[PDB]
RNA sequence: UUGUUAGGACCUAAACUCAAUAACGAAAGUAAUUCUAGUCAUUUAUAAUACACGACAGCUAAGACCCAAACUGGGAUUAGAUACCCCACUAUGCUUAGCCAUAAACCUAAAUAAUUAAUUAACAAAACUAUUUGCCAGAGAACUACUAGCCAUAGCUUAAAACUCAAAGGAC
């Protein structure tokens, strides 16, 4: 008799739904936020995609293309595209961890879709690549 | 990859309130470390600069947990004075 | 005989072609304007140089090409005056080449003053007798104070110690008169000990001599060049084509300070930090570039090159498009 | 045998740490600066930092506050201790800050209630929650810029004054054409 | 100061002082029984409780005196006021019937409603941010919202008119075209608006 | 090129959280999981010209190669910038054989058995007795010259004097 944050478990029968689909079946928002540029893609739950952004697409440039006001003028462009195409609830996979991962979702929410979930994938390696060298200031 | 999609590190938004959603998340990621180990992965922190930065994290939180029992303990004490003017 | 340095970079960044009208505002001996008109016989050209010698020199090769070169005498302030008084017949110019330093005939002359290896009088200037009243060398040493002095010597030839050899100028101008360039350098090597007299090696990994900052400084004083450069610049902007390529030679630091600061937005007026919590990073500007650098990546000629012509060694060629 | 916390048992002793049964001043509910003074502080505000975040985004405080779900830009309390000053992220939307402010603050008194009842902190002062400054600024300029109307549709440069030198060289032209301290004096009689 | 940080401004309202008892609020009244053991400061010359002393007109006439020539910058003032008035009654009497409806012939309304026409928003403060100099939008006062208004009006006027043409004729002519929204004093404000738009990201630096 | 893939291949390289732990080993070093082999009794200290080991870098031959990266090239910065910052890419870091034998190889604490009072040079890590071996004798010259040994050949270990100075050095 409470909402659950966790998500409805995959391959059980729930009572959830939204517009008569399952969670299952609402399209993905794919946020690769970066330092320097924060890309958007959606994608249907087949993964067929529906829309694609970014600061770079909308026309920033150098330092402004990685700002918050930058992917939230990307968020609302891609919720544009897809809003056309025929979306109103979107599944949101942020990975990175950039200024504009939360701008991101912000632009969406403005664009007029309807977020029902926010996961993470940011890459976590378990032992895996050494990374590059630190930078000296 | 080789897991299921969606349980891992998934939040879900109540009364389309995306922005407490969002806040909760974070906390997630942040109490689980995952936040401070990605912060770190940017760069390669040598195996000797490891260590020394554990051990003084380990012994600044030793020390502040200490800190934090003496003043608590010595705040009983702290309260109106009983012998004003002696 | 000295060859026009990186004169093929500049022929094939200008590109001349027919129906283009061309300008050089420092013709000189005139080496890289032949280049430039043996490219292509039908291009248009305009000369142009502070030395009356200089100008001869493109009279007589006039006779070469009738109309495709045009001899111009006058300085870069003096420029756009003597190419408004031609007409609009510069106009559009598709390219203006500002090569800088002294004429190869200039400093193989002894005569002309600006060889401290040689023995002439100290004149040091570029203008010949079209201006008889224009300052020399001899008279800048001998006229300005340490303070005066030294600043040429500090802003101008970019000179270490400034304060010990002014001071040895106006003492030794006292003794007697600066009129000789040899006289000037012993005047200048004498400041310091004598193993201090050619000491100072160069990037080059070849040694020089101690007072050829003091020339350098008195050359450009003496002819302003670099406040004259300020100028020739900005009128070569003015009288560049929309889409005109401009090619320019800077063999030091100060004249390709003004280039390199004109062909991308910043301006020579920017203040000087001076090694003290220099903003390199902070741990924007008034516009955006108005220039197509097509070769802002600069470079100095080929060190087995460098060799041939030691003069122009520091030969920095920075090449843009008008916006 | 060997002990990795050895290397950094005494630096971090006297940075985050000093000695003796004192207690500050100011720590009462009612001068000179001292180091102890900057630890006794610094530890506060990361346990009221740890500890007030344990009641904005829990249950205890009530339904709306935690449905509120504040998280917290810095916590900071007067080095007097007379009370704190609890900075809380503030999101774009002003008018939603200007109900959340409210909000926060009618609890403010409770929430000190919850720290002191759980014992956490013994003698925690009176809480305020503030706006930073900085955003409602930010906040103000674009309110004021949607309201505002735009209406309808050489010598100096090099550094060397050069007319100036020409001037002084034309002008030139124009007139051209340890002991005393020793027990000498005592051992003299000199008195 | 020869006055003591203990010393009161002095409240020159009439009826403030004449309503009934019960018509005060008790802040109100509270303070006036607080005011009887406190030091008053003295009147200035020009406060009295005059029904014609509006404070704007009064500030902005000291805003033109120079050298402390006040009947001079009064005179100016009053002439200006009569040269409005004189040129809305001639467009008046020159109008129909129901364009003179809309006429606006009282010099006072016409002077408080064209100064607020050209008050601006958002100003400018210029920063020095690592040897550059940059102006970031900020919020303007009231106080200096009204200031930069008859400021920018008693520099038009002074500057940029005729040789031959007089204050209280320049200063009448911009009054009306501001009071129209058409003046080059209204353009000024268009233009510090505009700015502000262009500099909008700069209000980060402000440290104030 | 980029983003997604609940698509395929790969098994190269490295082992998050646990770890706020303080274990194992002579030291070096060692923490993804499983299994196999395996650490153990000399009273105790005390060893080289012998034996067996010994991070990283480096050398030799054949492989590996995700990522990182000396050098190098390209781009910026600067008076210059053979650098710090950006990009690309090698030697190399990996495996298998052998060599090399050096580290601030530092708990800057030789080992062992006692004592805690009849004991503050300073600081660090409280003081101090006994036993055995090693080592030290002003500073620099000098991790050098010469000698001998060594798979080492621009190498390691061993290691002076002339000469110069009146100090050098440690703690506060
Ligand atoms: N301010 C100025 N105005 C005009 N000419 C100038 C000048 N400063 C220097 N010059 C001249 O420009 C030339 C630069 S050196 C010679 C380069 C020339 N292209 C040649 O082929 O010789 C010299 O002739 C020098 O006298
Ligand atoms: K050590
Ligand atoms: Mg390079
Ligand atoms: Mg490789
Ligand atoms: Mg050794
Ligand atoms: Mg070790
Ligand atoms: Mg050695
Ligand atoms: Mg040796
Ligand atoms: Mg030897």
């Amino acid at each position: 008799s409470r909402f659950s944050l966790y998500p409805p478990v995959p391959g059980q029968e729930s009572s959830l739904q939204w517009a008569g689909m399952k969670f299952e079946d609402v399209p993905i928002a794919h946020i690769k936020a970066t330092y320097n540029n924060t890309q958007i893609q959606v994608v249907s739950a087949t993964n067929a995609s529906l829309a694609r952004a970014s600061c770079g697409t909308e026309g920033f440039r150098n330092a402004k293309k990685g700002t918050g006001i930058a992917a939230q003028t990307a968020g609302i462009a891609a919720a544009a595209k897809a809003t056309g195409k025929g979306v109103t609830h979107i599944r949101v996979v942020v990975k990175g961890m950039g200024p504009g991962r939360w701008s991101a979702i912000k632009g969406l929410t403005m664009g007029g879709l309807e977020v029902i979930s926010i996961t993470d994938n940011t890459p976590v390696p378990h032992x895996g690549c050494r990374p590059r060298k630190a930078r000296r200031l | 990859a080789k897991h299921l999609k969606f349980i891992a590190r998934t939040v879900m938004v109540q009364e389309g309130n995306v922005e407490g959603a969002y806040r909760t998340l974070n906390r997630i990621l942040t109490t689980d470390g995952l936040t401070e180990v990605i912060s770190r992965r940017r760069y390669y922190e040598k195996p000797c600069r490891r260590r020394q930065r554990e051990s003084y994290e380990t012994c600044r939180r030793i020390y502040n947990m200490e800190m934090a029992r003496k003043i608590n303990f010595l705040m009983r004490k702290n309260r109106a004075d009983p012998w004003l003017g002696c | 005989l000295h060859i026009p340095v990186m004169v093929d970079q500049v022929v094939h960044c200008l590109a001349p072609q027919k129906g283009q009208v061309f300008l050089d505002m420092t013709f000189g001996s005139g080496g890289h304007t032949r280049a430039i008109l043996q490219k292509e016989p039908d291009v248009m050209v305009y000369a142009l140089d502070r030395d009356p010698v200089a100008y001869a020199i493109a009279e007589q090769l006039s006779r070469l090409y009738p109309t495709q070169i045009q001899a111009l005498l006058g300085q870069f302030s003096q420029a756009e005056a003597l190419l408004m008084k031609a007409g609009v017949q510069p106009g559009t110019i598709d390219g203006i080449l500002m090569d800088l330093g002294c004429s190869s005939m200039q400093l193989d002359a002894p005569e002309r003053g600006f060889s401290l290896r040689k023995d002439g009088p100290l004149d040091m200037r570029m203008d010949g007798d079209r201006y008889p009243d224009t300052p020399t060398a001899s008279d800048v040493v001998n006229a300005l104070d340490q303070q005066a002095l030294a600043s040429i010597l500090r802003a101008y030839g970019e000179e270490k110690h400034a304060k010990k050899i002014a001071s040895a100028i106006i003492q030794a101008r006292s003794t007697y008169p600066i009129s000789r360039t040899q006289q000037l350098a012993s005047i200048v090597a004498g400041a310091f000990p004598p193993s201090a007299v050619y000491a100072r090696k160069d990037l080059l990994q070849r040694s020089t001599h101690i007072a050829t900052k003091t020339f350098q400084a008195l050359r450009i004083f003496v002819n302003n060049e670099l406040n004259e450069l300020y100028a020739g610049l900005r009128t070569a902007e003015k009288f560049l084509k929309t889409g005109g390529r401009l090619v320019a030679l800077s063999f030091h630091s100060l004249e390709d300070r003004i280039v390199k600061r004109f062909l991308l937005g910043i301006s020579m007026t920017e203040r000087f930090n001076l090694s003290i919590r220099q903003k390199v990073k902070q741990t924007s500007v008034r516009a955006p570039l108005k220039w197509e650098l097509i070769h802002k990546k600069v470079l100095t000629p080929e060190d087995q090159d460098v060799q041939d012509n030691p003069r122009g060694r520091s030969a920095k060629l920075r090449a843009a498009i008008k916006l | 045998s060997k002990n990795l916390l050895k290397k950094f048992a005494s630096k971090t002793r006297k940075k985050f740490w000093y000695e003796g049964p004192s207690l500050g001043s100011h720590l009462t509910p009612r001068k000179k600066t001292r180091k102890e003074d900057s630890i006794r502080l610094r530890v506060l505000n990361g346990l009221l930092y740890k500890s007030l975040t344990e009641l904005l985004c829990t249950p205890q405080v009530s339904q709306e506050v935690y449905d509120l779900n504040v998280e917290l830009s810095k916590v900071s309390v007067t080095s007097d201790f007379s009370a704190c000053r609890v900075y809380w992220k503030t999101g774009v939307s002003a008018e939603q800050n200007k109900h959340t402010e409210s909000v926060l603050q009618r609890s403010a008194a409770y929430m000190r209630h919850l720290l002191i009842s759980q014992q956490t902190l013994r003698n925690v002062p009176p809480i305020v929650f503030v706006q930073d400054k900085r955003d409602l600024v930010l906040a103000e300029v674009d309110r004021l810029l949607a309201e505002a109307d735009f209406g309808p549709p050489h010598p100096n440069l090099c550094g060397i004054d050069h007319e100036a030198l020409n001037k002084q060289i034309m002008e030139y032209k124009r007139k051209k054409e340890h002991r005393d301290a020793s027990p000498r004096s005592f051992l003299l009689g000199e008195e | 100061s020869r006055y003591a940080p203990e010393f009161r401004e002095p409240l020159i309202d009439k009826e403030y002082y004449r309503k009934p008892v019960a018509e005060l609020t008790e802040e109100e009244k509270y303070d006036q029984e607080l005011k009887k053991t406190q030091f008053i400061k003295a009147a200035a010359a020009t406060e009295t409780s005059s029904v014609f002393a509006d404070p704007v007109i009064s500030k902005f006439t000291n805003m033109m005196m120079k050298g402390g020539n006040k009947v001079l910058a009064r005179s100016l003032m009053a002439q200006t006021l009569e040269a409005v008035k004189r040129k809305q009654f001639e467009k008046y009497r020159a109008a129909s019937a129901e364009e003179q409806a809309t006429i606006e012939r009282n010099p006072y309304r016409i002077f408080h409603e064209a100064l607020k026409n050209c008050e601006p928003v958002i100003g400018l403060v210029p920063i020095l941010k690592g040897g550059h100099f940059y102006q970031v939008p900020v919020p303007l006062a009231d106080r200096r919202r009204r200031f930069l208004a008859m400021k920018w009006m008693i520099t038009e006027c002074r500057e940029n008119k005729p040789r031959r043409t007089l204050m209280p004729e320049k200063l009448s002519h911009e009054l009306l075209e501001a009071f129209h929204n058409r003046g080059p004093v209204i353009k000024r404000k268009h233009n510090m608006h505009k700015m502000a738009e262009a500099n909008r990201a700069l209000a980060h630096y402000r440290w104030w």
